[PDB]
Formats: C-alpha cells, sequence, structure tokens
DNA sequence: CTTGACAAAAGTGTTAAATTGTGCTATACTGGGAGCCGTCACGGATGC
DNA sequence: GCATCCGTGAGTAGAGGAAGCACAATTTAACACTTTTGTCAAG
C-alpha cells in the first residue's frame, strides 16, 4: 500500500524491500569486521548472492586440464594471478594450488620409476613426496584384486591431475593432533594445533587435511547477513521511536522545502505508532488467524454434491507448505532448498 | 516476478559433477556415516544425537535442541585422545560432502518433475516434493555396486512426487489405495471407449476390471471420486450472480418453526396444571422436560425416596387423566 | 406403596476381517512452457 | 518537469445456468455375555 509503512519506518525503498522480503538480496545486521573490495562493510548494506558468498566462504576456482597433458605446477605451490598452471589455461587468481585427481602415480623405489594407472574408482592414500615403507598402501580400491601396494621403500610422485583447484588460504603444517575440526571459524591468534605452537593469523574457515597433514584456513568472515521477513522483523524490533522522533524534528528546520516535506511524512507514521501504543514489529506475522468454519462452509447440496468456499483452498496451500518447511529444516537440507520453501511460504500468505 | 525462473537461475550456479567427483563424495558420505556409529559406541551417546551436533557445526550459526548443550557436547567429542579424534574429523567431512552431493543434483529433479504437471499441484510444489526424494536417495545410495547416481535416485524422486499427488491434490482426501483404484478405473473406460466407438456402460467396465467387480461397485466408486464445486463460481455472462446465492440454509430454525415450538410448550404447561403436584412432576422428570434428559424410574425414585415400581403406576395414571381432558378440549391434536 | 419375579433393551470384552498408512524399486537419464494489442482512459500521488 | 504506478466507472428485475507390491497399524463389525430396566401379578 503506497507508500509502505514498513519502508517509511526503516528508510527503505520499495524495490529494496521486495529484494529482501522475497529472497533476492541479503541485508547486513552485524558486519563482524568484514571488508569488501577494500571498503569495510557497514550495517543495513544490501549484498548480492555473489558478494555474500565471497565474504562468507572465500574465493576458489577449479581449472579442468585436458586429458594427457601434465600440470606445470607442483601440489601445494602458491601461484599468482595470470600465472599459467597448464600449457593451455592460466590461473585467474592468486592462492594455493591443489591436485584434485591424479590419474598416474609414479614411485621412485630404492633398490626405479614405476608408473601406475589410477581409475575413477580408485583413490590415492599417500601424499606427494612421501617416504612409503614396504607393505604400506599407496593406492586404494574397491576390490583388493586391483589394489596397488608398495613393493619397496621410496618417494611417491603424483602426476596428471584431472583438474587444479586454486584457493586463497593459509597452510599451517603440524605434527600432533589439531585443536580444531572442519567447518570451524577462527580469529587471529587462535590456537590451531601442537598446544599453541601453531596459531592462526587471519579470520577464516578451517578444514583439516589428513592426507597432507596440514591445516588450511580459507579466508572468510563470520558476517551476519539475512534475508526474508525474519531480517525485517529484527530491524523493526530494534527501533527506538523516541530517538527517531528527535532526529526527525531536527531535520524539520532545514531550509530546503523537499527535506522538510520528507521529514514530515516519516514523522507522521512515527507519531501514529507512539500515540496509539502499537508496536512496529506487529506488522510481521508469527501466527496466522483462521476464520470460523461456518463463514467458509462446506455444505452438501440438495442433490448430494458438495459446495465449498475459496478460502478453504487458500488455507490448505499454506498449511501444506508450512508442514513441508518443518520437515526440510529437521533434515538439514541445503540453503538453496530451504530458501525456495521460505519464498513459497511468503507468497502463500500473500 | 517469476518464482520459477528465479529458482532455475539459482540451481544453475552449481556445476554438474564428473564421474570422479561423484564417486569421491559418495565414499566420503559412506565413511562419514560409519565414523559416527563408532563414536556413539565409544562415547556411550545416542547416534542420532551425535549426528545432529556434527551437522549443526557444519551448517554454522545461521540455523535456528538448545545451543547451550551443543557446544558442551562438542567439547566432549574434542576431549578424546588422538586415537579417537580421527573419527570426529571423518564425520565432519562426510556431512560437508553430503551437502555438496545434494546441491549438484538439483537439475535431475527438475527434469523429472516437469512430466507431472496438470495433476492438481503447481510446478514449484512438485519440485520441492521431488527434492525430498533426492535427499532420501543420498542416504541409501551405495557406490560399491558401480552404478551411477541417477540410475538409483530416479526411483526415489518419482516416488516422492507420486505420493505427494495422492495426498494433497484433493480437498476431500482419499487414501492412497483408493486413489489407485480410481486411476485404474479411468484407464479401463478409456480403452473400452476407443474399442466400442461409444461410452461403455457400467457392466462393460466391471467385466474388464476383473473378479470382485460388478456394476454396483463401479457406480459407487465413481460417486466417491466427485470433487466439490466452488461457492464463488459465476453463472451467466455478467459477474453479479454466483452459486452461493441459490443455496438455502437448513440448520437454523425458521421463524415459523420457532413459534410453534413455544406455542406447544405453553399449551402443554396448561394441561399439566390439571394434574396434581407430584403427578405432573414425575411426568416431567420421566419425559425429560426439566433437565432436558429423561431419568430412570429408579432415578425419580431416589429424588422422592420411593421404589422403582411406584413410579410406573403413578406416571401411567397421569397419562390417563391427560388423555381424558384432551378428548374434551381438542386443544392439543393440531401440534401432533 | 412394597415384594417376588420375567423378558428385554442396553452395555461390555473378545476377536476376525476390512481398511488404511508406509517403505521400497540399482542401465542411464541433470534449467519450464504458454503466450500472442481496437493492449481502456483519466486523475491522483510518488519519485526522480 | 516528467516517468511510473494504482484505483475508479447508475439502479431494480429476469432466466439460463498417470505403478505397483509387501506388510505393519489401525478401524470396524460380529458375537456372545453380563447387567440394567421396564411390565405383570399380587397384595
Amino acid at each position: 500500500d503506497v507508500p509502505s509503512k514498513i519502508g517509511t519506518l526503516l528508510d527503505l525503498s520499495a524495490t529494496e524491500l521486495e529484494q529482501v522480503l522475497y529472497f533476492s538480496k541479503y541485508i547486513v545486521l552485524d558486519p563482524k569486521g568484514a571488508i569488501l573490495n577494500g571498503v569495510p562493510v557497514e550495517k543495513r548494506q544490501l549484498l548480492t548472492d555473489e558478494e555474500y558468498r565471497e565474504l562468507r566462504y572465500g574465493k576458489q576456482e577449479t581449472y579442468p586440464l585436458p586429458p594427457g597433458v601434465d600440470a606445470l605446477v607442483k601440489d601445494g605451490e602458491e601461484v599468482v594471478k595470470g600465472q599459467e598452471l597448464a600449457p593451455g589455461v592460466v590461473s585467474r587468481l592468486d592462492g594455493v594450488a591443489l591436485y584434485r585427481f591424479p590419474r598416474r602415480v609414479r614411485v621412485e623405489y630404492v633398490k626405479e620409476p614405476k608408473d601406475y594407472r589410477v581409475q575413477p574408482h580408485m583413490n590415492v592414500v599417500v601424499p606427494e613426496g612421501a617416504r612409503v615403507e614396504a607393505g604400506d598402501k599407496i593406492v586404494a580400491a574397491i576390490d583388493p584384486e586391483e589394489e596397488v601396494i608398495a613393493e619397496a621403500e621410496g618417494v611417491v610422485h603424483l602426476h596428471e591431475p584431472a583438474s587444479i583447484l586454486v584457493v586463497k588460504a593459509r597452510v599451517y603444517p603440524f605434527e600432533d593432533d589439531v585443536e580444531v575440526s572442519t567447518g570451524d571459524r577462527v580469529a587471529p591468534g587462535d590456537v590451531l594445533a601442537d598446544g599453541g605452537k601453531v596459531k592462526s593469523d587471519v579470520y577464516g574457515r578451517v578444514e583439516v587435511d589428513l592426507v597432507r597433514n596440514v591445516v588450511r584456513v580459507v579466508e572468510s568472515y563470520d558476517i551476519d547477513a539475512r534475508m526474508g521477513a525474519e531480517a525485517i522483523q529484527q530491524l523493526l524490533k530494534e527501533l527506538d521511536l523516541e530517538a527517531l522522533e528527535k532526529e526527525l524534528l531536527e531535520e524539520m528546520k532545514h531550509p530546503s522545502r523537499a527535506r522538510r516535506a520528507k521529514a514530515r511524512k516519516r514523522l507522521e507514521v512515527v507519531r501514529a505508532f507512539l500515540d496509539s501504543g502499537n508496536r512496529p514489529e506487529w506488522m510481521i506475522l508469527e501466527a496466522v488467524p483462521v476464520l470460523p468454519p461456518d463463514l467458509r462452509p462446506m455444505v452438501q447440496v440438495d442433490g448430494g454434491r458438495f459446495a465449498t468456499s475459496d478460502l478453504n483452498d487458500l488455507y490448505r496451500r499454506l498449511i501444506n507448505r508450512n508442514n513441508r518447511l518443518k520437515k526440510l529444516l529437521a533434515q538439514g537440507a541445503p540453503e538453496i532448498i530451504i530458501r525456495n520453501e521460505k519464498r513459497m511460504l511468503q507468497e502463500a500468505v500473500d | 516476478s517469476d518464482p520459477v525462473r528465479q529458482y532455475l537461475h539459482e540451481i544453475g550456479q552449481v556445476p554438474l559433477l564428473t564421474l570422479e567427483e561423484e564417486v569421491e563424495l559418495a565414499r566420503k558420505v559412506e565413511e562419514g556415516m560409519e565414523a559416527i556409529k563408532k563414536l556413539s559406541e565409544i562415547t556411550g551417546l545416542d547416534p542420532d544425537l551425535i549426528r545432529e551436533v556434527v551437522r549443526a557445526k557444519i551448517l554454522g550459526s545461521a540455523r535456528v535442541l538448545d545451543p547451550k548443550t551443543v557446544e558442551e557436547i562438542d567439547q566432549k567429542l574434542k576431549s578424546l585422545p588422538k586415537e579417537h579424534k580421527r573419527y570426529l574429523h571423518i564425520a565432519r567431512e562426510g556431512e560437508a560432502a553430503r551437502q555438496h552431493l545434494i546441491e549438484a543434483n538439483l537439475r535431475l529433479v527438475v527434469s523429472i518433475a516437469k512430466k507431472y504437471t496438470g495433476r492438481g499441484l503447481s510446478f514449484l510444489d512438485l519440485i520441492q516434493e521431488g527434492n525430498q526424494g533426492l535427499i532420501r536417495a543420498v542416504e541409501k545410495f551405495e557406490y560399491k555396486r558401480r552404478f551411477k547416481f541417477s540410475t538409483y535416485a530416479t526411483w526415489w524422486i518419482r516416488q516422492a512426487i507420486n505420493r505427494a499427488i495422492a495426498d494433497q491434490a484433493r480437498t476431500i482426501r482419499i487414501p492412497v489405495h483408493m486413489v489407485e483404484t480410481i486411476n485404474k478405473l479411468s484407464r479401463t473406460a478409456r480403452q473400452l471407449q476407443q474399442e466400442l466407438g461409444r461410452e461403455p456402460t457400467y457392466e462393460e467396465i466391471a467385466e474388464a476390471m476383473g473378479p470382485g467387480w460388478d456394476a454396483k461397485r463401479v457406480e459407487e466408486t465413481l460417486k466417491i471420486a466427485q470433487e466439490p464445486v466452488s461457492l464463488e463460481t459465476p453463472i451467466g455472462d455478467e459477474k453479479d450472480s454466483f452459486y452461493g446465492d441459490f443455496i438455502p440454509d437448513e440448520h437454523l430454525p425458521s421463524p415459523v418453526d420457532a413459534a410453534t415450538q413455544s406455542l406447544l410448550s405453553e399449551e402443554l404447561e396448561k394441561a399439566l396444571s390439571k394434574l396434581s403436584e407430584r403427578e405432573a412432576m414425575v411426568l416431567k422428570l420421566r419425559k425429560g422436560l426439566i433437565d432436558g434428559r429423561e431419568h430412570t424410574l429408579e432415578e425419580v425414585g431416589a429424588f422422592f425416596g420411593v421404589t422403582r415400581e411406584r413410579i410406573r403406576q403413578i406416571e401411567n395414571k397421569a397419562l390417563r387423566k391427560l388423555k381424558y381432558h384432551e378428548s374434551r378440549t381438542r386443544k392439543l391434536r393440531d401440534f401432533l
């Protein structure tokens, strides 16, 4: 209803309100010391989907190598933007390079460069440049008939990766048990492993590699940005109507006619809420009332056929979507599926 | 504006997995499930409880059991020595792999769901019901058999969509087995119609359905399968007339019926005045005029302190006096 | 008004049979489909 | 000064108008039997 009462209180445009309410953009509620493009992130700032993931998860990209060709970059080597990883493709960002699926494993025995072919159903269990004693597994397999084991002691070399993953992170070698696990978030100075010997130097998400026995901290922030009516309800609950009224009264003295006209329209909505006693956050529904059944009847006509009102079908749609969302939340569904359900629930209420 | 296009744009940001990528994630999920079971055995906790704690950490703080006990239990898992801490790491990586495997197969459900439109559910409702089948397939998938994921997941995605149609597409819900009978009955009549060159009778339909079917059972099933009609459906060209304007209400009594009820009560009270004090009072208790409900001969006896059989003769005597007066006045026959 | 009756109408387990609710299926399959101009004309309110 | 969005347009009457299957849970019906409740005859 033009102009929107929620938009007037929160100082949000009509198009900005639709993007948040219907899950198209995020809004920042707690920046948590995040910097975007060299500019720190402030509250009430609208983020796109690409911007949010970059801040929350970090940068990485996978480059698929053509079959047969071999990478010019060793595993675990820091690279730069524009540096060519393969003879045909180049890296578009700077970070650590990792092997994804080495198709051939070459071991230098001590007595001898034997070559082993690795199938998609086989996974290598030892890291590159690892001194592997006789009898230790080198490549694992589903069926032990095709499994490859170590004939003699030597150094294992990896070659022909399926693709190269470049991720902006920090690598911390360790020897003892780690203090954190995959999916945790750390701050500079936090202990990582070896009883304080290794400590993180940057915010980020930590994943623990057991094959390479190293700790990686993918550079990201614990930023608090949310979508939907749950984010709008958070902002409306934190409003101080008394403090907003005093600010608007000061803007009422501006020489410009336009400034005084805009401050008066915001003040009129604020004054109505202060005098009536209503709360601004009551404009977001938590419980939906249901009409009595006799005003939306289901009656049997004289011939035996049934007649029903349209309100019954509109209630049934909302209940079905509300129940499905509960089951999806209890199953730990990914955020893409959850966001779709929430967008359908808002439209059902509308 | 278009919710369908927004969803298709979002699922297009997750690239399709390769054969090597598909196998590695499935192995990680299978190993992650195995590591959780061992931890519950070692720690003496409920396996369903440990999985929730591990799942909560992976999903982060952006998800609304209280978190005061989640972090405390996490310390218990991390307080184990190195020999037992490996199972914790394997469990964490498995749940992350499970999330990636689900998101990479969201195009498969879309291609299946487009073949079920026009059957009582919207396209976005079919997609969300098919997403639940995809989640179940990840749990039960086995990568040792060397079959691809889409071979097995297609069974589970179709089942969820088909079951959701049979449970939500009708205002008056019909059980799953009865829905299948209605669908089979419609297929049979369509086949006979193109063979006979005309609409079949109920006797032809019953014979083709098989044993246990006669024309009466065919007619009853067709009567069950009728959908209610809307009260707001218009009739005519101009939009000022609707179905609901021609349906009378027959629950509330009419003004005529309300008045004859009170006229009868007033005449019945004047007749009872000719009786004695107890003869009338016993009659009212037995017939249920005071409390609204009748009382047993014994119940009336307990009210006055008298036996059961005494009530029968005194109640019968009052009736004889009423019949005698009634024949002399004819003020009570019209109400009958 | 109180006893002995007397069958009857109603109440109470017990159990077999209809009826209903639910899980499962292993070749491989991975971004929708209908629209489609005598598009109604004019005033008011908002945002640039 | 102008582009974009949104709500408004007389009354009464009529008269037609596309999956299976296996199996576990649950509900219902049938059937006896026990108990309660009127009638009848006294008295």
